[PDB]
């Protein structure tokens, strides 16, 4: 119930964050702005004179003889061709960036939405659980849901515990104590439990490990099933 | 010629990037703003005036690292983040 | 590699210095300065952004405890020391000494300029200083190292939680399929091996055959491009003379116009070629920056199971070290 | 020592190629026979 409530609240805040004025879609807008300014520069480049008498081919042809009108239009042609090759170069340069971005987006799509990814800070920040994509104009939006712990507390810990001259090691947990008694709990959440034979495993004696604490280990078999 | 910015708009600030005129350097390390080279971010603050300072990378911290001492989380939070590509 | 040297060019004086007539002649050509200025500014912005992405990754500045005993393991050769004005590790100092052969110049105040940077500067070829300084970069690295040592991977996923160092290595070996009792029995010898490897790292770096050719390559390429751009000025380009005053006083107007036009076209071609090379270099500069950011995120902030990603073998730890226009990782 | 806790039983001894006859020690019955 609490997890669902938190998820619903988090989903709700996304709408307000997006609908608020400081739009975070700078990436998509940058491409459009770059393309628009490139086309504007290219269309305005036709006004450049390139050392000629006039930028009007009709006026040059009408008010000038072929003997050097040929070279005037020739030079204008060279300048315009230079402009086109420059624009093509800029576009094909940006094409590689677009390809890299698309490849990264597809990789993230596959590795975050089609499954749970263990990679650190790949599908969002934290412990990725699942992801949700949303279509965007010339882009895509991912929604990564992660696990963030809170409210940590401090407990005395030991590497192992010796019981009868032999060291006992936690199976998939840690040894903790906020004082008198000792308990075994999972790493990512506080769930103290009694240290029993099935909770730990024995590995050798208890005079070779540094920091071991001599404590008892409970047998869940003999005291009750003594019949 | 006519571009002089008065006679002394503010205390001229000598920086690694050059000479800064029209802002006052403060000794308060705030979060960054419109940036200047060599780690100077200039900000508009309080009446109101443009000020220059030095970048504050982040809040200082120190983990109480110790023998046999461990921190175990008891609460958890569900976080959703938006990413655009 | 991370970033490459931000530079700016003054087109109007590069095309012709101390020539008012040329200023009017180029004005009739329209605008071949707005776009190259925009491209250079974008390149510099991307350069700063690359460093910010790579290094600015933690919101907290962590400090090591005054006690420097961590399971007997050595960290002196990588921890910064207050015994220097720059709080740099001795490995960082060795790297700075190794790479300081070629640099921006460390001075941009023009006071010492009356002999290589000045020659380019007098042709209107400036260098803009980076936003972040080496002190801030070293502070980032030190905070990252302190948080790593004191917390493990918890600081990389939210609040930093203290954890004993041998315990953390124990869980890490448990993360590669090795039981913790192995470490709890072989801790002394493991620490001895680690310290021996760390010490051997120092002599490997301080030895003559420097392997830091990658960073030097970028600086050499930038320098060579700058020199060839400078030398292209002396070219005749089919003109009569390469001197503006000579070609002006020695020639009549109706021919001097096309004379200047030819040189203008040639130098414009040189400039466009240079800026195109700058963009195509910034391409892999950004690519390498992205790769380095991904590597530091996946190896420093956590333990990676990817084969041959964080070093060779079974990765345990990766320690980052600041480098001039680069970063150095020590894979355990 | 290959005990009951070190292994899990599944199937019989006529479907696996290379299975070897060997004893498995029970850590329950012999000493805790009270
Ligand atoms: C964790 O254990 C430590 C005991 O060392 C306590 O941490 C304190 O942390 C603050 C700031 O982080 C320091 O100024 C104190 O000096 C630390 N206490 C001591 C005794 O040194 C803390 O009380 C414990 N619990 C949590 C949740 O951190
Ligand atoms: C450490 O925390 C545990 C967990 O609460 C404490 O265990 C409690 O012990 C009292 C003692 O009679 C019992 O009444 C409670 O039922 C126990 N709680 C649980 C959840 O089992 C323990 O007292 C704490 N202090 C130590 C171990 O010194
Ligand atoms: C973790 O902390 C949050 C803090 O908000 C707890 O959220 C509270 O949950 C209860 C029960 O659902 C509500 O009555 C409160 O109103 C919530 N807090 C707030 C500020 O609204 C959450 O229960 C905690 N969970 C655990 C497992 O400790
Ligand atoms: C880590 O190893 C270095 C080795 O350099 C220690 O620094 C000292 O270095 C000098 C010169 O190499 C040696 O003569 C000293 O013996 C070294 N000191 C010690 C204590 O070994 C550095 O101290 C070591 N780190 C720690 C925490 O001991
Ligand atoms: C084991 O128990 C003995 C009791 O005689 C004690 O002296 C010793 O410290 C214990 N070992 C530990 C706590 O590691
Ligand atoms: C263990 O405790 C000693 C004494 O307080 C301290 O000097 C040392 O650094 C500690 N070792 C750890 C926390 O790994
Ligand atoms: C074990 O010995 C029995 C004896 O009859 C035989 O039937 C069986 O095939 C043997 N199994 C293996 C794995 O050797």
């Amino acid at each position: 119930k609490l997890i669902a409530n938190q998820f619903n609240s988090a989903i709700g805040k996304i709408q307000d964050s997006l609908s608020s004025t400081p739009s975070a879609l700078g990436k998509l807008q940058d491409v459009v702005n770059h393309n628009a300014q490139a086309l504007n520069t290219l269309v305005k480049q036709l006004s450049s004179k390139f050392g000629a008498i006039s930028s009007v081919l009709n006026d040059i042809f009408s008010r000038l003889d072929p003997p050097e009108a040929e070279v005037q239009i020739d030079r204008l042609i060279t300048g315009r061709l230079q402009s086109l090759q420059t624009y093509v170069t800029q576009q094909l340069i940006r094409a590689a960036e677009i390809r890299a971005s698309a490849n990264l987006a597809a990789t993230k799509m596959s590795e975050c939405v089609l499954g749970q990814s263990k990679r650190v800070d790949f599908c969002g920040k934290g412990y990725h659980l699942m992801s949700f994509p949303q279509s965007a104009p010339h882009g895509v939006v991912f929604l990564h849901v992660t696990y963030v712990p809170a409210q940590e507390k401090n407990f005395t810990t030991a590497p192992a515990i010796c019981h009868d001259g032999k060291a006992h090691f936690p199976r998939e947990g840690v040894f903790v104590s906020n004082g008198t008694h000792w308990f075994v709990t999972q790493r990512n959440f506080y769930e103290p439990q009694i240290i029993t034979t099935d909770n730990t495993f024995v590995s050798g004696n208890c005079d070779v490990v540094i920091g071991i604490v001599n404590n008892t280990v409970y047998d869940p078999l003999q005291p009750e099933l003594d019949s | 010629p006519t571009w002089r910015v008065y006679s002394t708009g503010s205390n001229v600030f000598q920086t690694r990037a050059g000479c800064l005129i029209g802002a006052e350097y403060v000794n308060n390390s705030y979060e960054c703003d419109i940036p200047i080279g060599a780690g100077i971010c200039a900000s508009y603050q309080t009446s109101q005036s443009i000020i220059a300072y030095t970048m504050s990378l982040g809040a200082e911290n120190s983990v109480a690292y110790s023998n046999n001492s461990i921190a175990i989380p008891t609460n958890f939070t569900i976080s959703v983040t938006t990413e655009i590509l | 590699p991370v970033s490459m040297t931000k530079t700016s060019v003054d087109c109007t004086m590069y095309i012709c210095g101390d020539s008012t007539e040329c200023s009017n002649l180029l004005l009739q050509y329209g605008s071949f300065c707005t776009q190259l200025k925009r491209a250079l500014t974008g390149i510099a912005v991307e350069q700063d952004k690359n460093t910010q992405e790579v290094f600015a990754q933690v919101k907290q500045i962590y400090k090591t405890p005054p006690i420097k005993y961590f399971g007997g393991f050595n960290f002196s050769q990588i921890l910064p020391d207050p015994s220097k004005p720059s709080k740099r590790s001795p490995i960082e100092d060795l790297l700075f000494n190794k790479v300081t052969l070629a640099d921006a110049g460390f001075i941009k105040q023009y006071g010492d300029c009356l002999d290589l940077i000045c020659a380019q500067k007098f042709k209107g070829l400036t260098v803009l200083p980076p936003l972040l300084t080496d002190e801030m970069i070293a502070q980032y690295t030190s905070a990252l190292l302190a948080g790593t040592i004191t917390s493990g991977w918890t600081f990389g996923a939210g609040p930093a939680l203290q954890i004993p160092f041998p315990m953390q290595m124990a869980y890490r070996f448990n993360g590669i399929g090795v039981t913790q009792n192995v470490l709890y029995e072989n801790q002394k010898l493991i620490a001895n091996q680690f310290n021996s490897a760390i010490g051997k790292i120092q002599d490997s770096l301080s030895s003559t055959p420097s392997a830091l050719g990658k960073l030097q390559d970028v600086v050499n390429h930038n320098a060579q491009a700058l020199n060839t751009l400078v030398k292209q000025l002396s070219s005749k380009f089919g003109a009569i003379s390469s001197v503006l005053n000579d070609i002006f006083s020695r020639l009549d107007p109706p021919e001097a116009e096309v004379q200047i036009d030819r040189l203008i076209t040639g130098r414009l071609q040189s400039l466009q070629t240079y800026v195109t090379q700058q963009l195509i270099r910034a391409a892999e500069i950004r690519a390498s920056a992205n790769l380095a950011a991904t590597k530091m995120s996946e190896c420093v902030l956590g333990q990676s199971k990817r084969v041959d990603f964080c070093g060779k073998g079974y990765h345990l730890m990766s320690f980052p070290q600041s480098a001039p226009h680069g970063v150095v990782f020590l894979h355990v």
